[PDB]
């Protein structure tokens, strides 16, 4: 389009065409995927007429560690692991921070606990994990039926809720996320010191979240095809 | 949830307390995670998580944490391998956990059971009785004593043997391979006087010539048994000459060609000639020590397939206690050092790793350029590792320059190293640089890091593609500040090293513009701008931090 | 674009475009 | 002579077998291996007889009824040992044989997490593979070349060696799956690999070069129906040490 002459180049991409693709590509991020592509698309366009504080830091932690992302969990663990003690447990609960953080946390975290020194980052972590574990489970029906793949038996009271849980995207990846932070902190807790084992009030939800980890898993190989 | 307790035959090492040894603890404990990791059969480790090893050895109680047994579990064990091994519970244990020295286990009332059980073997193969289950009883009398708990029960079980011993045919084979470790595990909870040491002496050293491979090499479990013992003079003085020439006959035949021989049996004998070198110093041969070492040193310098690697790590953990322990003499230790550098530089993650293991060891048992030869080792292997071994390298070096050099002389080549085109791995180090760096800001020794900074600028805005000369001078400003808030970010520049979008080029400007108002006299002040000048061309992020600087 | 960093084979590297 | 052979390999089958009952069908925690090592120890003997009689492919058959105990046993390291000492022994006079052999001591590679020691014998593999099966292959060696083409891609990316590590030969593979050039395609199939499979595989060693970690977990699942069970450990792996990275320490 560029080598060819205007007038027929301007009439195989009028410019209204080339403002809703160069919006798209911007919108969708494919903008950044191929800036060669955007680059050209713009140029065509010409064609045709600080201090670095505290909360300076907190906003670039902010900036990697609030997204949905699995591509550089181990640094982003230790730019967390610097956010002050009295900022961590507001800064992880938050409904934009990225679960996927958790486990590098409780494991970064263990090494300072086995280091000999108190872990502000593990107990904040381990915290996070248990809260939203339980904040899950209450989502589930109040009275709990067998998973049986041949035979949804009770479709009012149950199986219509749960393929109302299951399958919802944004509920399902949640859980094997969680649950890869639940392991991370059960595959420790024998070996941390005593005020960091399990809570006796946290026992069954815990059971009940395994329960239905297992049964998400087992709706989504149904429903769809192999979990991840 | 659980396996087999390990109540091993090495008491922890005393070099580990000096102030030298607690630097070794965390240096070699950073290579021992990854040796566990790498090479570990996980048999008591149900999931995938890499850093979850544990040894079921509990205080003679709670599990000792695997950091505190770090060269304690017994030889001749493969790593990670949990399974049930002729050797479990050392005889220091039975008499220190059992107040015997010359019941119940979760509930369970375990002492009924083997009082039972003694009751019934003892009647049934000393009556008449079935050849076929002889061996089977005796076998059951072999593991079952592991259990055993008062004086009394290793007493009937030492006379019941040396009774079957003589009732038994003296053409036996199935039987022997029980019969004489059973015999050597009574006789060494009941100390060794010489009431039961001429039998147990005779029959260890007449057992060691039979054809049954098991037989020898329950012969030797028998020995390492006896050897706990506080030997009497007459004893020592003619069974450990006996122990040492039949090591010394089989392991210096085989050394160069491992994987022809059985494992089990080169596993065991390197087990006793560690405890004979460590333990009887005086009393073993004057070529002993030396000559093991040698033979051990042609092992672990054979092949991937000649030498196989259950028998690598074996022999590299064993000469590796050895030079902790003090009892080397000085040729012997300075030999060892020598074995050590020639196997780092090797094809394998798992065979190097390991070599690095017993080169620290070296290094911090020996506390004026020679140092500086081994230090080009680390170096070599973050360029031609795997980045499971450079990564690892990379994690233990900032410790290793601060123990061995003052900071000048390796400042260059931590730099060199950072830049060099044939560095595969800058972000490993980029850490090194860093921990370098705030090592001389913790030590008050600021100036030498404006001085290194600026001597250095001019090399970094020769790095070839321009999104890695903007990152790497990132590393480097954030390396040198003394602002805790910008030393924090290393993380995220790290996990951004090929990239060169609009925030790439606003955070070198912030972190070099901070060094410059914090850090950075009129003379230095110029001379930034000046290197900064030659690069400055129309478009590029030293063009934008010049407008920065020059304002 | 992207293209293959020189250093390492597996590393890649932005170019202005 | 033949008859000797023949009667140790009953001899060694008898404690093969007394073995196979403690620890497979029993599950005996007591089971320390007195007839394993009474089993190696006379196939020893029988190995160092077929081989003084002149006769390596009779001698590499004791190699193989070994490696495979030591396999089912939970013994993978020294599986991978004697299956490799049976190709050596096949491999002068059986060249299909012996890469039977690689292949199952690659997969006790595999068990025994000794990926760097799988990806070499994988790669020895293809070389031989080529050299008597050849640019196209005849229909057995052609499904050992689909097999280590697969295979040695999938290590390349868990292992991702240096420079100084990056064979000519790892190097010629992963060029085919990779681009040369900011305007190339990256290159057509030479019909070694079914197309669907081929642009799964080009697509993942694309996506850990532009560190598309969503790519990667997409095209792990639509990639499980075409792999091997081994080949979906492999790719497993790959997505592992993408997402947390062994060599930290956390």
């Amino acid at each position: 389009l560029l080598a060819a002459n205007l007038q027929s180049s301007m009439a195989q991409l009028p410019m209204e065409e080339l403002n809703r693709i160069q919006e798209y590509l911007q919108s969708s991020g494919l903008a950044q995927r191929h800036q060669r592509l955007y680059s050209l698309l713009d140029r065509f366009r010409l064609s045709t007429m600080v201090s670095p504080d505290k909360d300076w830091y907190v906003h670039l932690v902010k900036s990697q560690c609030w997204t949905r992302s699995d591509s550089a969990l181990l640094e982003g663990a230790e730019l967390v692991n610097r956010i002050p003690a009295e900022d961590m447990n507001a800064f992880m609960m938050n409904s934009e921070f990225n679960l996927s953080l958790l486990a590098p946390c409780l494991s970064l975290g263990m090494s300072e606990i086995s280091g000999g020194q108190k872990s502000a980052l593990f107990e904040a972590a381990r915290e996070v994990t248990l809260a939203r574990v339980s904040g899950t489970v209450q989502q589930l029906p109040a009275v709990h039926h067998v998973f049986q793949p041949e035979l949804p038996a009770e479709p009012a009271a149950y199986w219509s809720k749960l393929n109302d849980l299951f399958g919802d995207a944004a509920l399902y990846q949640s859980l094997p996320t969680l649950a890869r932070a639940l392991a991370q902190y059960l595959v420790v807790v024998s070996k941390l010191p005593s005020h960091l084992h399990l809570p006796p009030e946290k026992e069954k939800d815990i059971v009940k979240f395994v329960v239905a980890t297992l049964e998400a898993l087992s709706w989504h190989l149904i429903h769809e095809q192999i979990p991840l | 949830v659980s396996c087999l307790e390990q109540q091993p035959r090495n008491k922890p090492l005393k070099a580990l307390d000096t102030r030298f040894g607690r630097k070794l603890s965390i240096i070699r404990g950073i290579v021992e995670q990854e040796i566990q990791a790498m090479v570990s059969k996980r048999e008591n480790i149900a999931t995938h998580h890499l850093y979850q090893a544990w040894d079921p050895v509990p205080s003679l109680g709670a599990l000792i944490s695997h950091e505190k047994l770090l060269l304690q579990i017994n030889p001749e064990r493969e790593l990670g391998s949990m399974s049930y091994k002729l050797g479990q519970v050392s005889i220091h244990s039975v008499w220190l956990g059992n107040s015997i020295t010359p019941k119940h286990r979760a509930g369970v009332d375990i002492h009924s059971c083997s009082q039972f059980l003694l009751e019934l073997y003892s009647r049934w193969i000393l009556p008449r009785t079935p050849a076929i289950l002889i061996s089977e009883v005796v076998r059951s009398l072999l593991v079952v004593s592991d259990l055993f708990t008062e004086r009394n029960q290793f007493e009937l079980m030492y006379v019941t043997l040396t009774e079957l011993r003589r009732v038994h045919p003296s053409e036996d084979e199935i039987l022997a391979q029980y019969l004489v470790p059973a015999t050597c595990k009574a006789a060494a909870v009941l100390g060794m006087d010489k009431a039961v040491a001429e039998p147990v002496s005779r029959l260890l050293e007449s057992t060691l010539r039979s054809s049954h491979l098991p037989s020898r090499v329950g012969a030797l479990h028998g020995i390492l048994y006896v050897l706990e013992c506080d030997l009497l003079d007459d004893t020592a003085k003619q069974l450990i000459p006996v122990i040492s020439d039949y090591l010394l006959s089989n392991l210096k035949g085989i050394a160069h060609c491992v994987n022809i021989h059985s494992q089990q049996h080169v596993l065991v004998m390197c087990a006793t000639a560690f405890y004979l070198i460590e333990n009887y110093p005086l009393d073993v041969g004057p070529e002993f020590s030396a000559s093991i070492i040698q033979m051990c040193g042609v092992m672990l310098s054979g092949s991937e397939e000649s030498t196989p690697s259950i028998i690598y790590h074996c022999a590299l953990r064993g000469l590796e206690r050895l030079l902790l322990s003090e009892q080397l003499s000085r040729l012997d230790a300075e030999s060892l050092v020598k074995l050590s550098v020639d196997r780092v530089n090797v094809h394998s993650p798992h065979r190097a790793m390991a070599a690095l293991g017993l080169m620290l060891t070296c290094m911090y048992t020996g506390k004026v350029i020679v140092a500086m030869e081994r230090v080009s080792v680390l170096f070599d292997r973050i360029r031609k590792g795997f980045p499971c071994e450079a990564r690892v390298v990379a994690r233990i070096l900032p410790q290793f320059l601060d123990d061995f050099f003052p900071p000048q002389d390796i400042m260059n080549k931590v730099i060199g190293e950072f830049l060099s085109n044939q560095q595969p791995y800058p972000q490993f180090m980029a850490t090194v640089v860093y921990k370098v760096f705030q090592t001389l800001h913790s030590t008050g020794q600021s100036s030498m890091v404006r001085d290194w900074v600026m001597l250095s600028l001019s090399n970094f805005t020769q790095r070839a593609p321009v999104a890695m000369a903007t990152w790497s001078l990132s590393c480097f400003f954030v390396s040198a500040s003394t602002s805790p808030w910008v030393a924090a970010i290393l993380p995220h520049v790290i996990s951004r090293m090929g990239k060169l979008e609009q925030v790439d080029v606003n955070l070198f400007c912030l972190v070099a513009t901070d060094f410059y108002r914090h850090q950075i006299e009129e003379l230095d002040r110029r001379a930034f701008q000046s290197v900064l000048e030659v690069v400055a061309a129309p478009g590029s992020p030293y063009h934008r931090l010049l407008t920065c600087l020059r304002n | 674009y992207l293209i293959r960093s020189s250093f390492n084979w597996f590393v890649f590297v932005e170019v202005p475009c | 002579g033949p008859g000797e052979a023949l009667a140790l390999t009953e001899a060694a089958r008898l404690f093969l077998r007394q073995e196979r009952d403690a620890r497979q069908r029993l599950v005996c925690p007591a089971a320390y291996g007195e007839p394993l090592q009474a089993a190696a120890s006379a196939l020893g003997a029988a190995v160092r007889l077929h081989l003084e009689l002149g006769q390596p492919a009779a001698a590499a058959a004791l190699c193989l009824e070994l490696a495979a105990a030591l396999r089912d046993l939970g013994q993978p390291a020294a599986a991978a040992g004697h299956f490799q000492r049976a190709a050596q022994l096949q491999l002068p006079q059986l060249p299909l044989a012996a890469l039977q052999a690689l292949g199952e001591a690659a997969s006790c590679q595999l068990l025994a997490r000794d990926y760097t020691g799988a990806l070499a014998v994988f790669t020895r593999m293809q070389r031989l593979a080529r050299e008597h099966g050849s640019p196209a292959a005849l229909g057995a060696f052609s499904d050992v070349l689909v097999r280590c083409e697969v295979s040695r891609v999938l290590l390349l990316l868990l292992l991702q060696p240096p420079p100084a590590k990056l064979l000519p030969e790892h190097a010629q593979t992963l060029e085919k799956y990779s681009w040369e050039a900011f305007d190339s395609h990256g290159q057509e199939s030479s019909g070694q690999l079914p197309e669907e499979l081929f642009l799964l595989l080009q697509s993942l060693v694309m996506a850990t070069h532009e560190k598309d970690t969503e790519a990667i977990k997409s095209l792990q699942v639509e990639m499980w129906p075409l792999l091997t069970a081994e080949q979906n450990h492999l790719l497993h792996l790959v997505l592992q040490e993408t997402i947390s990275p062994s060599g930290q320490g956390v």
